[PDB]
């Protein structure tokens, strides 16, 4: 499969954008208790439930605008430093600094998923996202959880005082999903494969990483076109209506009928369709990248060849 | 340039004109003085040079209402060369003391049988901050209370802004009372007016002061008011009444107190 | 012969770069009458070239006879708006700048614009019956205003001669012999500073018992 | 459908203005969170709430010109770099740069968005447009996110001490609706399909384009007129009143509703309509323009001839 996908991609990273958009098709599904916060409270937003049929309006949890980049930039800065591409030692002339000056503008995430940090300008990321939402409603969604904090002795109080530590948390549930597309605008093959490399080697989202919200992520389907396709909410709406809201069903019933909502929706937008990867093609493209991740000397000289596009393109129109 | 400037912008009454000069002033369509004004600042304020962002300067500009007779300019003299650089931790003392009158407000000492009679009659009578921790919310909060309070003291109108160009106000631009040129997110968070109209100041007092006192109450500490943490003080004030007391209790906890005194009830 | 009173009311903000200082351009208060005339009758009486290019792209021509962007072809029409008396205004000051296009970026200003709560107050004279329009757009960035009209019938107006003081905006480059100004309040602006306020000697209009239009103004007419 | 309506258009463009105006009546909605910001807040104005002379102002969102006006025109740059029709490359023949001296003079954006270099050249906008309104009041319409960035440690603490990012952003609400008039003037019939083009085909506005600002631009009428018809505020005015303030109401019935309003509105004011494009001949006119922008062949014909238009539009009567 990626032989044939080859042709596609650009050589090389362009300064201004040329169309080129491969566009990630997936459902994230929940699988251990993730926590997306701001302000305190689980995010919420009342949203009409789907587009045609089922008009009422709905609450629906909202994977909020960088809950859905940040993990995979840097579990891919992660590969990038146990590839040695990039270190985290200070004197070390591959050095990146994550949300500072020493960011290193040259390799992978600098290009792709941009910076803005002090001197020498910013970067635009190359990789596109947007909040996410609950196909399911925000009551059907949720539960809360109480946290006890006592003393290591057993018990919450420890001179007789008592210990004020006990709060209660929201945690959305397991099996609940979040309909997405991520677009990623001018990469090269490899770049594709770092992209595509970070939606299925990342796994945990929220909150509390360190003890909560691992997620599955189904890529649904891939598609190259000049220019973005629908958007996030809009594949949730079509994908509520296209079940009615019987949304009690198997996560492969699930995955095969957004595979078929996300066809019909891509017949209605004003772009070029180059290439569609779908179904066969598609379990057959993810195991000839899970071949690429599995392999020390194909990862190694991919992602290096990488660094030295990205690169190229910080001498010849970035930062250097 | 200068004397192109007067020529330009200056009239004594009954200097004589023709319009054959309005036909020499379209055949020319056809600044230097804000940096000697700055000049004039660095020299005359004391402010800094090339660094002054960094200082977190903020101006407030005090126009008149309409007209100012012979002595309240005088007075205003008295008031921008004079003026103390304000503590909140007093200003709330004396306002939970006297049970929330802000009326109290006028009583309190402002000002550090004329003394300033060498100085200039201010017709744009600018006062500014300056504060030494960094951030924004801690350069805000002095101005923003300021630029309320000043009003209410005197109907004088006043704008906040970062900015050495003013507003320049005018019979029908003074329809508001303050503006306040990009505050920080604490204010838009309080959902208070940018631009108050004169019937508004006092509610705005009442709600700056209400947040200040219960900031100050419940993330602070005596000696460092921590300012930081202001707008998470007003999100939660304002999502939901009840969670006044709520930092109510928080400050308990700091105090190391189980029960809060028959007053603060 | 006839006259329209239109109120000028702003559906987004005005801006026009009228003085600059630093960072911050600024909008006056009145509408200039040579901008409000282009804006009325440039397509229907006054061309409207879309291109230009050479010194035709930076001069003016106002009051070129060879040019065709003039208003002197609205002298011939017979018709002559005044400047524009602020009613109810008010500011808004919001920042400007240019994009970054490139996927990498190493300028940028505010904009003391007329807001969307204001209103103004102008008049037109004409020699013929005028189908004016119910939108025009102004400044900087082609903003819409709701032209509110009325014309004045003969029942209302009267004509007189004398001393009289015009409490409406005028342009001086406009004033024709036989009209003298005594005494003037001036607001200082490209193209050419207008009055605010001024006391003439010669022929007027009573168009209502506390409003006072100078007869006989036509564009450029001191020139 | 279409086929009738190149009998409207211009054959080519003209040196002066015409009065031949169409106009694209639409209604924006947000998808997801855009930021309509200048000077760190979310821009609004006070208005009066409804057309049938209110006592009752309300502050209503503002979406200035350039903030609508730009993502439409990078947009339409890109597809014509996509084609070829213009390059990003400082060697070829076909460049173009968005504003400076090194601006073109002769291709599709630069003619119809226009240019102003100088003495070297200027040409004013064939697309006139506004301002525009959120329908319902600003208190209603958004809601402030936190937003802090760590060191990738996953801590806000490095060597022991904070790091300095935490700070509040304003953000739209992902339903609330734009009422919209885009109008463009003395145009070409592919002039009129590469500005309907972008009306469609771009998707993200504001700041943060890279993570949020998605946006549905449901188009509701297309007008033919002798002049300018009503402006955005009068619209979204006639559109609160029609509805008595009672917004939560789904996308179509609102959709439906603009089509009512938008008729009632026009048989006021004063110019003369050449066509009315509304309900199942816009439905028609959108699935044909739709089919263009999904074929390789006719669209790269049809700009093409665009640029032909505009080309000897830039040799006779432009900048050379």
């Amino acid at each position: 499969m990626l032989d044939s996908l080859k042709s596609q991609f650009q050589p090389s990273f362009p300064r201004l954008a040329s169309g080129h958009y491969v566009h990630f098709l997936m459902l994230r599904h929940s699988q251990s208790f993730p926590v997306f916060q701001t302000d305190g409270v689980l995010n919420t937003t009342r949203t009409q439930a789907g587009l045609l049929e089922k008009t009422d309006q709905l609450s629906r949890l909202v994977m909020f605008k960088r809950k859905q980049t940040t993990p995979e930039r840097l579990a891919g800065r992660e590969l990038l430093r146990n590839l040695g591409l990039t270190s985290a030692d200070k004197s070390a002339k591959n050095l990146c600094e994550y949300n500072g000056e020493g960011s290193c503008k040259q390799c992978p995430d600098c290009i792709l998923y941009g910076f803005a940090i002090g001197d020498s300008g910013s970067e635009r990321s190359k990789v596109y996202s947007d909040s996410a939402f609950s196909l399911g409603a925000y009551e059907q969604s949720h539960r809360s959880f109480t946290f006890n904090a006592p003393f290591e002795g057993g018990t919450m109080s420890e001179a007789g005082v008592m210990r004020s530590a006990i709060n209660e948390l929201d945690h959305i549930l397991p099996e609940v999903t979040f309909p997405t597309v991520e677009s990623l605008r001018d990469a090269t093959y490899e770049g594709f494969i770092y992209v595509l490399g970070n939606l299925l080697r990342t796994k945990r989202y929220g909150a509390q990483e360190s003890r909560t919200g691992t997620m599955k992520n189904h890529l649904v389907g891939i598609v190259f076109a000049d220019g973005e396709i629908f958007s996030n909410l809009h594949l949730t709406q079509a994908l509520y209506d296209q079940m009615g809201g019987e949304l009690n069903k198997p996560i492969s019933e699930l995955c095969e009928t957004a595979a078929t909502v996300a066809q019909d929706l891509l017949n209605k937008e004003p772009v070029r369709k180059s290439e569609l990867i779908f179904g066969a093609h598609l379990d057959t493209l993810l195991q000839e990248v899970n071949d690429i991740y599995q392999n020390d000397a194909e990862l190694t000289k991919l992602l290096g060849s990488l660094y030295q596009q990205t690169q190229d393109y910080a001498t010849e129109f970035g930062a250097l | 340039i200068f004397e192109d400037y007067l020529d330009r912008y200056l009239e004594i009454q009954g200097w004589e004109s023709d319009h054959q000069a309005f036909i020499q002033e379209l055949e020319n369509y056809v600044s230097k003085i804000w940096s000697l004004e700055m000049l004039l600042r660095q020299a005359f304020w004391s402010v800094p040079s090339g660094k002054f962002e960094d200082q977190q300067p903020i101006f407030i500009y005090l126009y008149p209402a309409y007209v100012y007779a012979p002595q309240v300019v005088e007075a205003i003299r008295e008031l921008v060369y004079g003026i103390a650089s304000v503590n909140l931790w007093d200003v709330r003392k004396h306002w939970v003391n006297n049970k929330m009158d802000l009326t109290s407000l006028k009583s309190l000492p402002w000002l550090n049988q004329l003394k300033y009679t060498k100085e200039d009659l201010p017709f744009l009578a600018t006062v500014y901050t300056t504060t030494r921790e960094k951030t924004d919310t801690d350069a805000w909060v002095k101005p923003a209370f300021l630029a309320l309070l000043l009003p209410y003291l005197l109907g004088v109108k006043a704008i906040a802004t970062r900015s050495m160009v003013p507003l320049y106000r005018s019979d029908q631009d003074f329809r508001e009372s303050i503006h306040l040129d990009g505050v920080a997110g604490f204010w838009s968070l309080l959902g208070i007016p940018t631009d108050l109209r004169v019937e508004d100041i006092t509610p705005a007092l009442n709600k700056l002061l209400a947040i200040y006192t219960l900031h100050l109450a419940a993330r602070s500490s005596p000696p460092k008011a921590r300012w930081q943490d202001l707008p998470k003080t007003v999100q939660e004030v304002m999502t939901d009444v009840l969670n006044v007391f709520a930092l109510a209790e928080q400050g308990l906890r700091r105090e190391k107190r189980d029960r809060p005194y028959e007053s603060e009830v | 012969t006839k006259i329209y009173r239109c109120k000028l009311t702003l559906h987004d903000n005005v801006f026009f770069a009228s003085r600059e200082m630093g960072i911050l351009y600024e909008t006056e208060k009145y509408f200039h009458n040579w901008a409000l005339s282009y804006a009325f009758f440039k397509g229907t009486i006054i061309p409207h070239p879309y291109g230009l290019v050479g010194q035709n792209a930076q001069t003016p021509a106002y009051l070129d006879r060879d040019r065709e962007q003039n208003l002197l072809h609205l002298n011939d029409s017979g018709i002559y708006v005044f400047p524009a008396q602020p009613i109810h205004w008010s500011y808004q000051i919001n920042t400007f700048k240019a994009a970054q296009s490139a996927y990498y970026g190493r300028n940028y200003g505010r904009a003391k614009e007329l807001a969307v709560g204001s209103e103004f107050l102008t008049y037109i004279v004409s020699q013929k019956e005028l189908d004016l329009p119910v939108w025009i757009r102004l400044g900087k960035w082609s903003s819409k205003i709701r032209v509110e009209v009325e014309a004045i019938a003969p029942d209302q107006i009267k004509t007189a001669s004398g001393v009289y003081v015009c409490n409406h905006p005028l342009n001086p480059l406009d004033c024709p012999a036989n009209q003298q100004i005594l005494l003037y309040n001036r607001v200082v602006m490209p193209p050419s500073s207008l009055f605010s306020q001024s006391q003439l000697q010669g022929d007027y209009w009573q168009i209502d018992r506390n409003t006072f239009l100078p007869q006989g103004f036509h564009y450029g007419a001191t020139t």
